[PDB]
């Protein structure tokens, strides 16, 4: 799979798709989806990192809503991006 | 156990072989069950065509829901949860005028195909332009000949600028012989040569053009190149066989691409087309 | 004792903190002293208070105080009702009560609401009463009130106690505000036709209307003024609740036509009374003149309407308070009649009414209004009011008609000339006569023949008697009345220019002495007022430079007072765009010493202050930018504009450190230096290199340093002769802060300005670049490597070309240096397919390979080729060859076969290194 | 509806084998994604449309990124995505 | 989603479609009952066979030389040479090859070598196993549809219990499940009539004889505890779901998972198969 080609977990297809029915642009590059989709597994395992840290500040090892938001709040940067 | 084996008395081995004869007759009757199941299978096939045809007018807009299936419809979805298809106040304010510049359901098959797993996986966006068009998808069964499957995806050639042919359809075929567990088991496939208007519309190659005054060889020549590229639509033309290059090259070719070409002709015959609405929703996931 | 008192001693918060965080057996203890000292209701009264809000805190909220808990509760049940308990100690229980409903017992907590249920029903607790409106009020729900059955059996609670008429008159008061409760929830579900609920509906609307009309027919002598007027208060807020909310199916119109005449009855007795009563008297007056109005479609009768008028006046007429108010202060007079009070009264409720009524009873109305006013002329006590409603009635937008309105008409001008004249006339009844005048002549701009010269008289009657007397409250009510008369007609037509012309300069005189101390409210219909006289300053020739720039300074007066003042402000602008809308060729030198003047004023009064923002400020930097594009300027600016702006604008620019007045600075004084004269300009170009330095440097955020691009264009385009001593200063400083700035504009707008200085001269830029130092490197080490790291996001195909063809001058002069200079960017993904977060790449960022600037310029050039777009035979000097025999990608092609004609020597040797997809992408490129 | 459970579990596994999180907060999770990718997205088609070239590159996509995320997150973004181009190129 | 955000043009064709859909239900509960009838049909047909190889096996009829022949050319033909017959076994008296009538532990060697099924059996369910003589299965056709399965033991030389015939049922819910086939529904069996709880195979025994210390009276005890076994197959999960049978319906779904499991394995491979899973060529 291309997502396997990268290394990625996140599917690009998904990603190519969604830009696809977006129709952000009359052409795209093939390696625009892979960037794109690299990025948000950034961001996802970013935010995935401070959701177990989160957990950790609650004493657990399962993840919730309330330990994502907890997670957020203890990034600033990603505080302010998300909102 | 060999020796175990060994040491059943010659009496029991008489008795093992007439029950391996017995288990033979089976697999004649598990094959007359297979016909009949076949046979029936067509018979509800053209049992469900009335229904797939009418819905498919639906989806491309040939014709209009009535009011009593319209209610039909309204108590369903009170049934479990479909509460998206009840149609509110803003709605009904809208004209048929407005509402019909847009005529039938948009990229219904599209959506459908890239719902089901394992067949999406291979649908390229190239390949997806061509689905844009695509406003039927069929089962034909194929009770003459050589016994099989047949799938077939329609288009328009006055709308669509890929190719002339207003169906493109897909074949599969199977043993004159059931698989050891009762089943089917699979004969090579076989697919149409798609009528490209050209060859830059074409999805299956990719092409490269050039013009040389190539003093190697002292002509001034004009060469063009053609390269096989990955797209769902070589799903069609799948391979062939030949001898010696079957041995060494094209086992494992039949090993790896006869699997995914069955597993994804399997997945449509049986998930996609009889749950279309569902599948076109994602209610069929 | 001690839980009590440290609880209640810096102890006393200390322990209160304590305790609410506890949660704890800690709490138990403290909360068990604390609902002893509850329980023992004969003592410990303010211990007792302090008890009842903690709880109320606590109860928000590691439970194990629930034991002590439910002791508590059951306590405070009694607490709140036994009426013996003291007022405040009742009301905490209340409260409470309805916290503990809201978290605990959203649902009925069955003892305490079933107790009080059956208290209020037999024993009339009004404190119970008291309690169920304010639980209504919190916690309970719609659905709860309609299928939970709590809404019927309350219903029901009510009607027996105001059908029992031995309850007293303020059981009947409780009962009406839970009916009001009632309502309020049972109107929630507007999604009638739900068979239980618009049966209950239907239900208890009929059964309220009767009892509401049994309940007024009743009488009550004298036993309690204050208790009667409440009552009936709350009975027609019932009334005109239901008359708005719900169907006209269920407020029938026969029971309007009752309601109605004893609603007139009632304002009879209502206005009779009176033989803070007062206040009371004029709310139930309020909600009277509210059903009064819900019912207006209705007829009327003769008596009826002499009826409503004669108690109008009577509510109507102003207090001695207001009166006395308003005569210290005419800026809440101001605010009052603009409408931008917040207070609502019974006469702004009689506005609503008035302006409600249909034609054939608008003018039934008005007659009535008219004869009384003619009788009423001698007696000035009632005359205030009598001409309030004549103007609520004018106000209201129909055709004022009948058979006798003319006459009428007649003597009502009348009178309001009589009014104007006489001079021991009582002020606010010739404030009103002022404001009233306008709103006759407009309702009757047609059937009164002469209106243009009764107009012009009556304009000039009322601004004389502003500027003669010198009662401020008056001033401002002509101000007013002149808004008013804009809005009528054209003045300038009914006037003349003339007369128009000297009505402006009364008007402004006028607001030369009011705009001494006016409310920032008064200053915003100062402004208003100074905006309508605006619109008639002639144009024609007949212009005179007297009303301009009393105007312009009044402009700046009214708002120089308050700055911060942001409507004041925008009307401003709208003032001073009215004013430069004008188009006259020889006063637009005029313009240069009338209003210029005056913002440098402005600059000048925030320099103390180091030009922090200010609305005014900005406007007045917005201004100065539009009348320098204003004026003609094809030709140069006339000379006298830079001796007024340069200086304030330089210091501006200088001193001041926040983002909007540099942004705003730099484009007018850019705008500035780029259409004045450049001989003129020539000495004083020194202090624009000042400014540049200063806005370069860190000291100013980033959001100036962005904008300074386009201003080093405009100076290198105006003065590309004088520049270049003053050019080593401006790369010095735009490249020491392009390399410590990081935003993407700003560094983008920087790489622009050095483009552009190479495109000027590449030899000198280069030059600078490796003579200037930071950090005791090369700039070029630095500057070079961040543009390649920059140019790689650039955006704009202005931009892109700008780019290609400085590193094609730069490329082309082929020095030492720019061979040397080794760029980063070559990439190598780090190893693994794990994904790299900030913690992560603090020890394992990617990996990038250097190579020198041509080589890279090169493979980003071909990069941009393949984006925007045997041939792969190598020794592509030869590919020329054969090949040879204004956009990016066409100038891009010219650069290429360009580099292989000259660079043959490095570029052979570059293209050697080059890869072979490289190398695709040059021959495809080449086609 | 927004589904990228089994990807959310493995990269939480690579980042923690021992951690897991609750589908709720994964559909959480998944909108953030969705909200990423459409400003990424719609300020890349901007540049796009902006050039001649009409074409949401990777460089649109860098630009968008750069624009987007604060100074370290858009470098981090940017650097793996790069890493991602150029192992998938391979 | 967006699709129901559509004009309600689009929202009225997709509820012609779900009115199309509910139809194609209806056709398809008539395609399954089509089904089923065939499938009864065709098992009529299978019972004989499955009947006369249980004879075989169990000794209660004898091979013929046609179908000797015929499954020497089919062992041929699939390369099991095994089974081929050597002079030296053909140098066996008829005396030594009639000391067993049936095939010795026939079902016990196919269940052994059968993939899951095996791990259930122990050494006394080995031991008990070979006094099984034929497995049946069979269709419901009343209420809810469902298949039958069936064992044959011969009560009368089997030591361990008395039930000549155990039968075990399963159910399916009464609707379509989703994907045009049936899911399962919870399943019930008999109960064994143990001989006695020492060869209750089901079972470990305990024998004691006490004097109690308390009351000083003289007892003798026969004592019982359970233990899993193949017969563990029968006493299935009780009830699908239950109020009083929570803390039960846990092990009751996750035993059902496997007994299901169990039963299509029997129902696809073993009855249908038998042979090669005895002789082990199905591995």
């Amino acid at each position: 799979s291309r997502s396997a080609k990268a290394g990625l977990t996140f599917p690009v297809g998904r990603v190519h798709r969604l830009l696809r029915r977006g129709n952000y642009a009359q052409r795209i590059g093939s390696g625009a989806p892979v960037y794109l989709t690299a990025v948000l597994e950034y961001l996802a395992a970013e935010i995935l990192e401070l959701a177990g840290n989160a957990a950790r500040d609650n004493k657990k090892t399962r993840i919730i809503p309330r330990h994502l938001q907890l997670a957020i709040r203890n990034d600033d940067e990603l505080n302010k991006l998300l909102g | 156990d060999s020796g175990y084996v060994g040491g059943l008395p010659k009496n029991v081995k008489e008795k093992l072989l007439s029950l391996k004869t017995l288990q033979s007759e089976l697999f004649e009757v598990e094959k007359e069950f297979q016909v009949e199941m076949f046979e029936l299978e067509n018979k509800f096939l053209q049992k469900y065509k009335p229904i797939w045809e009418q819905r498919s007018r639906i989806i491309s807009g040939q014709e209009q829901p009535k009011p009593e299936q319209i209610a039909k419809g309204q108590e369903i979805v009170e049934s479990l949860n479909e509460t998206e298809l009840l149609v509110d106040e803003e709605e009904k304010a809208q004209n048929d005028s407005e509402e019909e510049q847009v005529k039938g359901i948009p990229s219904f098959w599209l959506t459908a195909l890239e719902n089901l797993p394992i067949v999406c996986d291979t649908i390229t966006d190239r390949d997806a332009e061509v689905l844009e068009y695509l406003q039927d998808i069929g089962l034909e069964y194929l009770t003459d000949g050589r016994p099989g499957f047949k799938l077939l995806f329609r288009f328009d050639s006055s709308a669509n600028p890929f190719f002339t042919n207003d169906i493109l359809c897909k074949t599969y075929f199977y043993q004159k012989e059931l698989g050891y567990s009762g089943d089917f088991i699979y004969d090579h496939a076989e697919g149409c040569e798609i009528s490209w208007k050209d060859n830059a519309h074409n999805v299956t190659v990719d092409l490269e053009m050039r013009k040389q005054r190539n003093k190697t060889t002292k002509q001034v020549r004009t060469i063009e190149k053609i390269t096989p590229i990955e797209s769902f639509f070589n799903f069609f033309d799948p391979p062939k066989i030949q001898n010696e290059d079957q041995d060494e090259e094209l086992e494992e070719d039949l090993e790896e691409r006869l699997a995914l070409d069955y597993s994804i002709g399997e997945q449509l015959k049986d998930k996609l087309i009889p749950r279309a609405v569902d599948w076109f929703t994602g209610a069929a996931l | 004792n001690e839980l009590i008192i440290g609880a209640q001693s810096h102890t006393r918060e200390v322990a209160e903190t304590q305790l609410l965080q506890w949660c704890d057996s800690d709490a138990s203890q403290v909360f068990k002293a604390l609902a002893n000292v509850a329980l023992q209701h004969e003592a410990s009264l303010e211990s007792r208070q302090f008890a009842l809000l903690s709880l109320r805190k606590l109860i928000t909220m590691s439970n194990v105080e629930i034991d002590v808990k439910d002791f508590i509760r059951e306590v405070l049940l009694k607490l709140c009702l036994n009426d013996n308990e003291n007022t405040k100690i009742k009301n905490g229980a209340s409260y409470c009560i309805v916290q503990i409903s809201a978290v605990d017992f959203p649902d009925q907590w069955p003892q305490l609401l079933t107790v009080i249920y059956d208290a209020i029903s037999h024993q009339h607790s009004l404190n119970a009463m008291s309690l169920l409106n304010e639980i209504y009020d919190d916690v309970v729900s719609e659905e709860m009130f309609f299928e939970g059955g709590i809404g019927l059996a309350t219903m029901e609670i009510v009607f027996k106690v105001l059908n029992t008429e031995t309850s007293t008159l303020i059981a009947k008061i409780a009962a009406l505000k839970l009916l009001k409760a009632c309502l309020l929830q049972m109107s929630s579900h507007n999604e009638y036709d739900e068979a239980s609920r618009k049966s209950f509906v239907s239900q208890c609307l009929a059964t309220s209307l009767q009892i509401l009309g049994q309940l007024l027919t009743l009488n009550f002598g004298n036993v309690d003024v204050i208790s009667q007027l409440k009552f009936k208060s709350i009975i027609y807020e019932n009334l005109v609740f239901i008359k708005n909310d719900f169907s006209r199916k269920h407020f029938s119109s026969e029971l309007q036509k009752q309601f109605k005449i004893m609603a007139i009855q009632d304002l009879e007795n209502v206005t009779h009374i009176n033989a803070p009563l007062l206040e009371t008297v004029h709310d139930c007056s309020i909600y009277i003149v509210e059903f009064l109005t819900s019912v207006c479609t209705l007829q009327f009768s003769v008596e009826e309407m002499n009826k409503i008028i004669t108690s109008l006046t009577i509510l109507c007429q102003l207090s001695s308070e207001t009166r006395e108010i308003w005569t210290s202060d005419f800026n809440t007079f101001v605010s009052k009649e603009t409408g931008l009070a917040a207070s609502y009264n019974v006469r702004d409720q009689a506005n609503e009414f008035f302006t409600s009524l249909p034609n054939p009873q608008l003018s039934l109305i008005f007659k009535v209004v008219s004869n009384d006013i003619e009788h009423s002329t001698c007696n000035y006590s009632t005359l205030e009011s009598l001409l309030y409603l004549l103007q609520c009635i004018l106000l209201n937008d129909d055709e004022i008609t009948g058979e006798n309105i003319d006459q009428s008409l007649q003597i009502l001008i009348k009178t309001l000339e009589n009014i104007l004249v006489s001079q021991e006339i009582p002020e606010l009844i010739l404030a009103r006569a002022i404001l009233t005048i306008p709103r006759v002549l407009d309702k009757f701009i047609d059937a009164l023949p002469d209106i243009k010269p009764l107009t012009s008289a009556f304009l000039a009657k009322s601004l004389n008697l502003a500027l003669k007397s010198d009662k401020e409250l008056i001033k401002s009510a002509t101000l007013i009345a002149f808004t008013y008369y804009c809005y009528f007609a054209e003045l300038d037509s009914v006037l003349g220019p003339e007369v128009c012309s000297e009505t402006q300069e009364k008007v402004i005189r006028i607001i030369n002495q009011v705009s001494s101390d006016a409310e920032e409210d008064t200053n915003g219909a100062l402004m208003e007022v100074l905006s309508q006289v605006i619109s008639y300053n002639p144009k024609e020739p007949h212009s005179r430079k007297e009303i301009l720039q009393a105007e312009f300074h009044l402009v700046f007066t009214i708002s120089s007072e308050d700055p911060a003042n942001v409507q004041v402000v925008v009307q401003s602008q709208e003032c001073l765009e009215k004013l430069l809308d004008n188009i006259n060729m020889d006063n637009y030198k005029n313009y240069i010493e009338l209003c210029l003047p005056s913002f440098i004023n402005v600059l000048d009064s925030n320099n103390a202050n180091n030009y922090r923002y200010s609305p005014l400020l900005s406007l007045v930097l917005e201004f100065i930018t539009v009348f320098l594009k204003k004026k003609p300027n094809d030709g140069f600016l006339p000379d006298e504009i830079n001796q007024y702006l340069f200086e304030p604008l330089a210091k501006v620019l200088a001193f001041s450190t926040e983002d909007e007045t540099l942004q705003l600075a730099t484009e007018a004084f850019s705008y500035l230096i780029f259409n004045t004269d450049t001989r003129a300009m020539e000495p004083r170009l020194m202090d624009i290199m000042k400014v540049l330095e200063r806005l370069l440097s860190l000291e100013v955020s980033d959001s100036a340093a962005m904008n300074v691009g386009p201003l080093v264009v405009a100076i290198f385009t105006r003065f590309s002769k004088e520049i270049q001593p003053l050019i080593g200063r401006i790369l010095e400083a735009v490249v020491v802060r392009l390399i410590k700035t990081q935003n993407i504009s700003t560094e983008q707008n920087l790489l622009s300005v050095l483009c552009f200085l190479t495109c000027n001269d590449p030899k000198q830029t280069v030059d600078f670049l490796s003579s200037f130092q930071i950090d005791n490197t090369d700039a070029l080490t630095l500057v070079m490597r961040k543009w390649i790291e920059a140019f790689e996001v650039i955006r704009g195909e202005k931009r892109i070309k700008e780019n290609i063809v400085a590193l094609s001058n730069l490329f082309f002069l082929n020095d030492k240096r720019l061979q040397k200079v080794v760029v980063n960017g070559n990439l190598i993904p780090y190893e693994g397919d794990l994904i790299i977060t900030r913690s992560m790449a603090k020890k394992m960022p990617d990996r990038y390979v250097q190579v020198p600037l041509y080589t890279k310029i090169i493979k980003l050039f071909v990069s941009e080729l393949s984006f925007q777009s045997v041939d792969d035979v190598l020794d592509y000097d030869k590919l020329k060859e054969y090949i040879d025999d204004e956009s990016v990608v066409q100038l891009l092609v010219r650069f290429f076969k360009e580099v292989a004609s000259k660079d043959v020597s490095g570029f052979h040797c570059i293209y050697e290194t080059l890869s072979d997809s490289e190398r695709k992408v040059l021959s495809e490129a080449l086609l | 509806k927004e589904t990228y459970s089994s990807y959310i579990y493995k990269v939480l596994k690579q980042t923690h084998p021992d951690t897991g999180i609750s589908q709720k907060s994964m559909s959480i999770l998944n909108s953030f994604v969705n909200d990423i990718f459409e400003r990424i997205a719609t300020e890349a088609s901007k540049l796009a449309a902006y050039n001649k070239k009409s074409t949401i590159s990777a460089r649109e996509i860098q630009t968008a990124v750069r624009l987007i995320l604060p100074g370290e997150l858009a470098k981090h973004a940017v650097s793996e995505g790069t890493r991602a181009v150029t192992k998938y190129s391979s």
